[PDB]
């Protein structure tokens, strides 16, 4: 005959943000150097 | 002694230039002007290389014995040695 009324209540929860990312690329430049150290006749005496 | 031989080949009507090449396409001699001494020294020197190997390549038990190259302007001789060629140019006209 006793009816008793109850409240009920759950625990919030939390998220957070995140992200993901694949391997990285950068650019690169290059210029071949042409070094002409050379004389035009040494007189070699070897 | 060779210093005479050269000479004695410049002199001859046909030759106008020679270069002793010595140091792989680097001279050690001349009788021409700097530019044409550098010029002919490097450039055959390149194309002996090719030449030897084409004789390798042809047939595997032989080497170079001499070559030579004709143009309208002038001529080349070259040939080859244990250590260093030798190069004359000639006026074929």
């Amino acid at each position: 005959i006793r009816w008793e009324t109850k409240s009920c209540q759950t625990a919030s929860i939390a998220t957070a943000s995140a992200s993901a990312q694949a391997r990285n690329h950068v650019d690169a430049q290059v210029q071949t150097e042409a070094p002409v150290p050379v004389s035009v006749q040494p007189p070699s005496q070897y | 002694e060779v210093e005479e031989t050269l000479k004695r080949l410049q002199s001859q009507k046909g030759v106008q230039g020679i270069i002793v090449v010595n140091t792989e396409g680097i001279p050690i001699k001349s009788t021409m002007d700097n530019p044409t001494t550098t010029q002919y020294a490097s450039l055959m020197h390149s194309f002996i290389l090719k030449a030897r190997s084409t004789v390798r390549d042809i047939d595997p038990q032989n080497d170079l014995t001499f070559l030579r190259i004709r143009s309208k302007k002038n001529e080349i001789m070259v040939a080859p040695d244990k250590d260093y060629f030798l190069i004359v140019i000639q006026n074929p006209t």
